[PDB]
RNA sequence: UACCUGGUUGAUCCUGCCAGUAGCAUAUGCUUGUCUCAAAGAUUAAGCCAUGCAUGUCUAAGUACGCACGGCCGGUACAGUGAAACUGCGAAUGGCUCAUUAAAUCAGUUAUGGUUCCUUUGGUCGCUCGUACUUGGAUAACUGUGGUAAUUCU
RNA sequence: UGGUGACUCUAGAUAACCUCGGGCCGAUCGCACGCCGGCGGCGACGACCCAUUCGAACGUCUGCCCUAUCAACUUUCGAUGGUAGUCGCCGUGCCUACCAUGGUGACCACGGGUGACGGGGAAUCAGGGUUCGAUUCCGGAGAGGGAGCCUGAGAAACGGCUACCACAUCCAAGGAAGGCAGCAGGCGCGCAAAUUACCCACUCCCGACCCGGGGAGGUAGUGACGAAAAAUAACAAUACAGGACUCUUUCGAGGCCCUGUAAUUGGAAUGAGUCCACUUUAAAUCCUUUAACGAGGAUCCAUUGGAGGGCAAGUCUGGUGCCAGCAGCCGCGGUAAUUCCAGCUCCAAUAGCGUAUAUU
RNA sequence: CUCUCGGCCGAAGCGUUUACUUUGAAAAAAUU
C-alpha cells in the first residue's frame, strides 16, 4: 500500500473509420485553421466537446422543475459561458447543443495571441507562447492549449523579461552586438 | 485477524475528518474511548488540520506533552485520544475554548464557545440499571456512568453536567416539543423541534422532527440528541444555525457573498 | 555490473557463479584441455621434435588414450 | 533592492511560542534568494534577531517572480532549539548528526543480540 | 457518433459465415529530444532459496553496590548520568501472498434476552465485627571455575 | 426498587457453600513539602467486579460460475429430531447415552469441475447486456506438507515450540541448526516483471516512554505497463505563381491579400544541451528559478507501417520470372508484376508505431 | 374505517394478507 494516486483518463477517443476522406480533410482544415501539432488535439476537443453535450442530454430528460437539472444545468452554462463559447443571452439548456469544435478551438490561446495582434500568423504565435514570451495577468503561460476565460482575456501581454515585452535583447541579439 | 487491529488506513478513515488522499497511507487509529471510532474526533485531526496550530504529528505530540490541552476539564496526553460529540476541548496558554458540535455538513465544526459555557456539557443517556444494594446508575453516551441519579431521568434524555464536579445538574426530557440535533446517519448535524416519534416493538423507533424552515425530516432513536426545552437551546450554536440549506439556495449565498466583498 | 569496490568485485563472482549456462555445442561432444603448465623433453635435441607435459583439467567428456589428440594452433 | 517579503497567513502558536507565517518572496529579475538573505529581510521586518527564525520549503512559480515558504519566528533561542525539528537545527549548526549509516548500526544490533551480559559493549 | 465494408455467382437477390474496423488488456519488434504523473515475479512453480536486513522498548516515577563515568564532602543509608541484567510490556498489529475454499467465503441485513473482551474511558476499591513507624525464601546482572568441533549451548 | 415488545433481567430477603492447582478486601513508587507531640496536597503504578471502547466469536433473513455422458442422496462410524447429560466463553448432535425414523431432492438435491479467494470495483457499451476483478480499501484464508501444543486478554501463532513426511546446511562421526507466499537479491521456471540503494525528514504504529525502534512507510534507482502536457522551427525582403479590388471595348496596368520553389538572401527568437549559483531536500536528485556558452540545414538530420481492392496513397523506374517471396480475406508472381526485392515518389498515424494473444 | 381511556385531538384496535408503486432511514471510504 502506497501513498500515490491512479487516477487517470484517455482525454480523447480515436475515431472508428480511420480512412475516410470527409473526415480527413476537414480534420487537416481545422488544424490549419488553428496552427495544432496533430490530429489527436482535434480529437481532445471533439473529446471535450462531445463530453458536454453528453452532460446537457442527460439533464434534458429530467423535469424542468428538477433541482438536479436546474442546478447542475446552471453551473455548465455558467462554466460555458465562463469560457466565451456561449452568450448570456443564449444562455438556456438547450443552446449547448448548438456548438461546434471550432468554436472551442478559438478561445485557445494560440488563436487569441493571433487575433490580438501580438502576432502575425498561428504558427507565429504558437512559437511566441512556446518560447516564453506571452504572459496571461501576470503569469507566463508557455502553454498553447491554454484555455482563454472571457474575463482574462483582456489581459494578454509580451511578459516583462521577454525582448518584445520590457526588454534586454536575446541570445542573437547579443552575438552580433559583440563582434566588434 | 488473530486478535484486535491497531492500524487504519487513511482511506478506511471516516468521511467527516477530512483527511487527504496522498499525505500518508494511515490514519492516526483513534484510541480506544468514552466514544466510538467512526463518529469521534482524534486530538491530532483536531489540532493539526482544523486549527492549523501544528503541521506535523511531532508538533502536535510537542503540545500534548507539555499538558496544554485539557478535554472536559482533564489534562490528556495521548494524540490519537477522541473527543466526541458535545466534547470541551479548553487550551489555557492561549484562553481559548471549543466545543465539538456538528456542522450543518456533517462534519465537525471549530466551534468556539464562552469560557462560562466551557464549564458544563450535555449527555443523552444510554441506560440506566440498578445495581448493588438498591444503586441506581445512568450510563451517558460519553461512557460516564454517574451513580445515584433523579428518578424522574428515564432514557434518551439529556442531562447538563458540571466537568469540574462530574455530577448532574438539570435535565431534558425527551418529548414532542424539544430542539434536537442528529449525531448519525444521513441528517447528522440538521437542528429542529421533535414532531412525533412512533413506536416499533423489536426494531428502530424513527422520530419526525421540523426544521426551523418548515423542512420536516426523520431520523432512528438511537441518533436523535435533545438540546432545547421547547424552542430556545441549553447551550450555543454554530455558525451555520442547524437548518440544512439545499444546493441551490448554497450556491446563490456563495453568488451574494461574492458579490458584497470585492 | 560495476567494478569499483571489493565489494561490488564480490557481487560479480556471486553473479559468475550462480548463471545459465550456455552450453556450446562442440565443446560439450569431445574432451578438451586447458594447458596450466607445460614441461619439453626433448628425445633428440638436434631433431628439435620431443614429449610435451601438458597438464591441466579435462573438461568436454572422458578422455582416452586411444584417441588422437589436436593442439589447436 | 528589487527583492520584497509580504507575510500571508499568519498566525502566534502560544503553545509552541512562535510565529507561524507564509512568505511570498517577488524578485522579478534575479534567481530564488539564499535563504539568509531572507532570514535577514525577515528580522528587520519584525524587529527580532535573525537568529531564533527558520524559513523552509521555498517553491519559485513556474515564470520567475513569486516564491512561496514557510517561516517560523520562535520567542526565545532555547524555545526555538526545544520545537523545532533538528534538521532544520543542523542547518543553522545548532545540531550535529552521528555519522553512522543505518546498516552498520543494524549489524552491530545483531552482533550484541547474540552475546549475554556485559560482552554486549565489546563487540561492534 | 444507436455506423458497417471485401469475399459463395455468367450476372442478381438471399441465408450465412470468414475477413476487415475500433477499443481494452499482457507480451513482444523497431524507434525514442523534454517534462508531470505512474503499474511492475499475479498468471508458470503456494517451487527452492547463498547473504544482509524486517520488533523491540525507560520515565520525576519498579529493581543500580558494573568506579562505566567527571563528580559531591566526606562515618554524611541512596548525590547524578548510566552499560548490563531481573521485571513490565510488545511482538496475535503491520507486511506478503491467493494454494485451499461453491450457500463455503463474502455482501447487504439483522440478532447476542446465548458469550468473551488487553487497554482506554467512567464507576467502585476503610460497605466484611474477625512484625504493621514494614515479613520470608531465593535468583540474575557481577567475581571466579569449566566443559563441547560447533549454536542466541549451557 | 428500576427496566424491555418480551426474562428464568437487574435489584431485595432467607438457608447454606466458597476449591490450597485458593477471588477482592493496595506490605509499591515519584514530586513539591506544609500545618495543631499528631495530621495532610498533587501525581505514577495497581486492583475483583460493573459499565464503555476496540473488538472477536457464534446465529437469522436474501443474494453466486459451469456440468445430468452426476438422479436420487444422507444414516453401520450422527444422518434429521426428542430427552438427559459431557465438553465448550456461551446457544446447538458440539460430543455420549437412551429414544424416535427422519432430513434433502427436476424451484436441479447430491456428485463432479472451475485457467474460482469474495466483495468494493474495472473494460467495453445507444438502450439492454458481455467480459474481467492474482493486484494498494473491507472481509477471508496460509506461511514446504499435515497434526498437536506452551504463554498470553488475544494465537492451534510459524521472523514460537513439538513431532512425523518431504526437502535441505555445518560437521572432529558424537551431534547441532532449519523454513524469503517480509524488504533487497539469487536460482529455477517461463512469453512474462526493478536496487543485496538512502532514511525514520513525513504518514503513522509499538514501547516503562516528548527522547528509543520500525525494509510498515517515505526518498531516490531501474521503468516507452499505462495516463497528462508538449519541441523538432517562426518571420522579413526579394524572384515567380495563383486568387482578389480599381481602371481599360478587350489586351492589359496598378499598391491587395495568400501560396510554395526558394539548388536567394537576411538578421532576430528560442529551447535541447553544456553548466556557476540558489532553491528543493533527512541528505540529496528532479522540477521550478537563474550567471555564461549554446542554431543554418553535408544540422541539434523522426519513426513505424503502408501505397490492387477492403482502406487514405503510384497502371513511375530497375530486379525477379508460379522461383524467391507477399498476402488477416479477396488474391498477386508462370517475361509490360499498380500486390514480391529494391530505388524514387506519396499516404496514415506521429515520439510513437507495428506484431501475437485474452476479451468487449 | 372506528368504539373504548386520557389532553376538537393523542393512545386502542386496525384493514383478508400479499404482490406493485411512491415516500421515509439505513446502505464505509476510494472509484464512478
Amino acid at each position: 500500500p502506497v501513498a500515490r494516486s491512479w487516477v487517470c483518463r484517455k482525454t480523447y477517443v480515436t475515431p472508428r473509420r480511420p480512412f475516410e476522406k470527409s473526415r480527413l480533410d476537414q480534420e487537416l482544415k481545422l488544424i490549419g485553421e488553428y496552427g495544432l501539432r496533430n490530429k489527436r488535439e482535434v480529437w481532445r476537443v471533439k473529446f471535450t466537446l462531445a463530453k458536454i453535450r453528453k452532460a446537457a442530454r442527460e439533464l434534458l430528460t429530467l423535469d424542468e422543475k428538477d433541482p438536479r437539472r436546474l442546478f447542475e444545468g446552471n453551473a455548465l452554462l455558467r462554466r460555458l459561458v465562463r469560457i466565451g463559447v456561449l452568450d448570456e443571452g443564449k444562455m438556456k439548456l438547450d443552446y449547448i447543443l448548438g456548438l461546434k469544435i471550432e468554436d472551442f478551438l478559438e478561445r485557445r490561446l494560440q488563436t487569441q495571441v493571433f487575433k490580438l495582434g501580438l502576432a502575425k500568423s498561428i504558427h507565429h504565435a504558437r512559437v511566441l507562447i512556446r518560447q516564453r514570451h506571452i504572459r496571461v495577468r501576470k503569469q507566463v503561460v508557455n502553454i498553447p492549449s491554454f484555455i482563454v476565460r472571457l474575463d482574462s482575456q483582456k489581459h494578454i501581454d509580451f511578459s516583462l523579461r521577454s525582448p518584445y515585452g520590457g526588454g534586454r535583447p536575446g541570445r542573437v541579439k547579443r552575438k552580433n552586438a559583440k563582434k566588434g | 485477524a488473530r486478535g484486535p487491529k491497531k492500524h487504519l488506513k487513511r482511506v478506511a478513515a471516516p468521511k467527516h475528518w477530512m483527511l487527504d488522499k496522498l499525505t500518508g497511507v494511515f490514519a492516526p487509529r483513534p484510541s480506544t474511548g468514552p466514544h466510538k471510532l467512526r463518529e469521534c474526533l482524534p486530538l491530532i485531526i483536531f489540532l493539526r488540520n482544523r486549527l492549523k496550530y501544528a503541521l506535523t504529528g511531532d508538533e502536535v505530540k510537542k503540545i500534548c506533552m507539555q499538558r496544554f490541552i485539557k478535554i472536559d476539564g482533564k489534562v490528556r496526553t495521548d494524540i490519537t485520544y477522541p473527543a466526541g460529540f458535545m466534547d470541551v476541548i479548553s487550551i489555557d496558554k492561549t484562553g481559548e475554548n471549543f466545543r465539538l458540535i456538528y456542522d450543518t455538513k456533517g462534519r465537525f465544526a471549530v466551534h468556539r464557545i464562552t469560557p462560562e459555557e466551557a464549564k458544563y456539557k450535555l449527555c443523552k443517556v444510554r441506560k440506566i440499571f440498578v445495581g448493588t444494594k438498591g444503586i441506581p446508575h445512568l450510563v451517558t453516551h460519553d461512557a460516564r456512568t454517574i451513580r445515584y441519579p433523579d428518578p424522574l431521568i428515564k432514557v434518551n434524555d439529556t442531562i447538563q453536567i458540571d466537568l469540574e464536579t462530574g455530577k448532574i445538574t438539570d435535565f431534558i426530557k425527551f418529548d414532542t416539543g424539544n430542539l434536537c440535533m442528529v449525531t448519525g446517519g444521513a441528517n447528522l448535524g440538521r437542528i429542529g423541534v421533535i414532531t412525533n416519534r412512533e413506536r416499533h416493538p423489536g426494531s428502530f423507533d424513527v422520530v419526525h422532527v421540523k426544521d426551523a424552515n418548515g423542512n420536516s425530516f426523520a431520523t432512528r432513536l438511537s441518533n436523535i440528541f435533545v438540546i432545547g426545552k421547547g424552542n430556545k437551546p441549553w447551550i450555543s450554536l454554530p455558525r451555520g444555525k442547524g437548518i440544512r440549506l439545499t444546493i441551490a439556495e448554497e450556491r446563490d449565498k456563495r453568488l451574494a457573498a461574492k458579490q458584497s466583498s470585492g | 555490473l560495476l567494478l569499483d569496490t571489493q565489494q561490488e568485485a564480490g557481487m560479480l563472482l556471486r553473479q559468475l557463479a550462480n548463471q545459465k549456462q550456455q552450453h556450446l555445442a562442440f565443446r560439450d561432444r569431445r574432451a578438451y584441455l586447458f594447458a596450466h603448465a607445460v614441461d619439453f623433453v626433448p628425445s633428440e635435441e638436434n631433431n628439435l621434435v620431443g614429449t610435451l607435459k601438458i597438464s591441466g583439467y579435462v573438461r568436454g567428456q572422458t578422455l582416452n588414450v586411444n584417441r588422437l589428440l589436436h593442439i589447436v594452433g | 533592492d528589487t527583492v520584497t517579503i509580504r507575510t500571508r497567513k499568519f498566525m502566534t502558536n502560544r503553545l509552541l511560542q512562535r510565529k507561524q507565517m507564509v512568505i511570498d518572496v517577488l524578485h522579478p529579475g534575479k534567481a530564488t534568494v539564499p535563504k539568509t538573505e531572507i532570514r535577514e529581510k525577515l528580522a528587520k521586518m519584525y524587529k527580532t534577531t535573525p537568529d531564533v527564525i527558520f524559513v523552509f520549503g521555498f517553491r519559485t512559480h513556474f515564470g520567475g517572480g513569486k516564491t512561496t515558504g514557510f517561516g517560523m519566528i520562535y520567542d526565545s533561542l532555547d524555545y526555538a532549539k526545544k520545537n523545532e525539528p533538528k534538521h532544520r537545527l543542523a542547518r543553522h549548526g545548532l545540531y550535529e548528526k552521528k555519522k553512522t549509516s543505518r546498516k552498520q548500526r543494524k549489524e552491530r544490533k545483531n552482533r550484541m543480540k547474540k552475546v549475554r551480559g556485559t560482552a554486549k559493549a565489546n563487540v561492534g
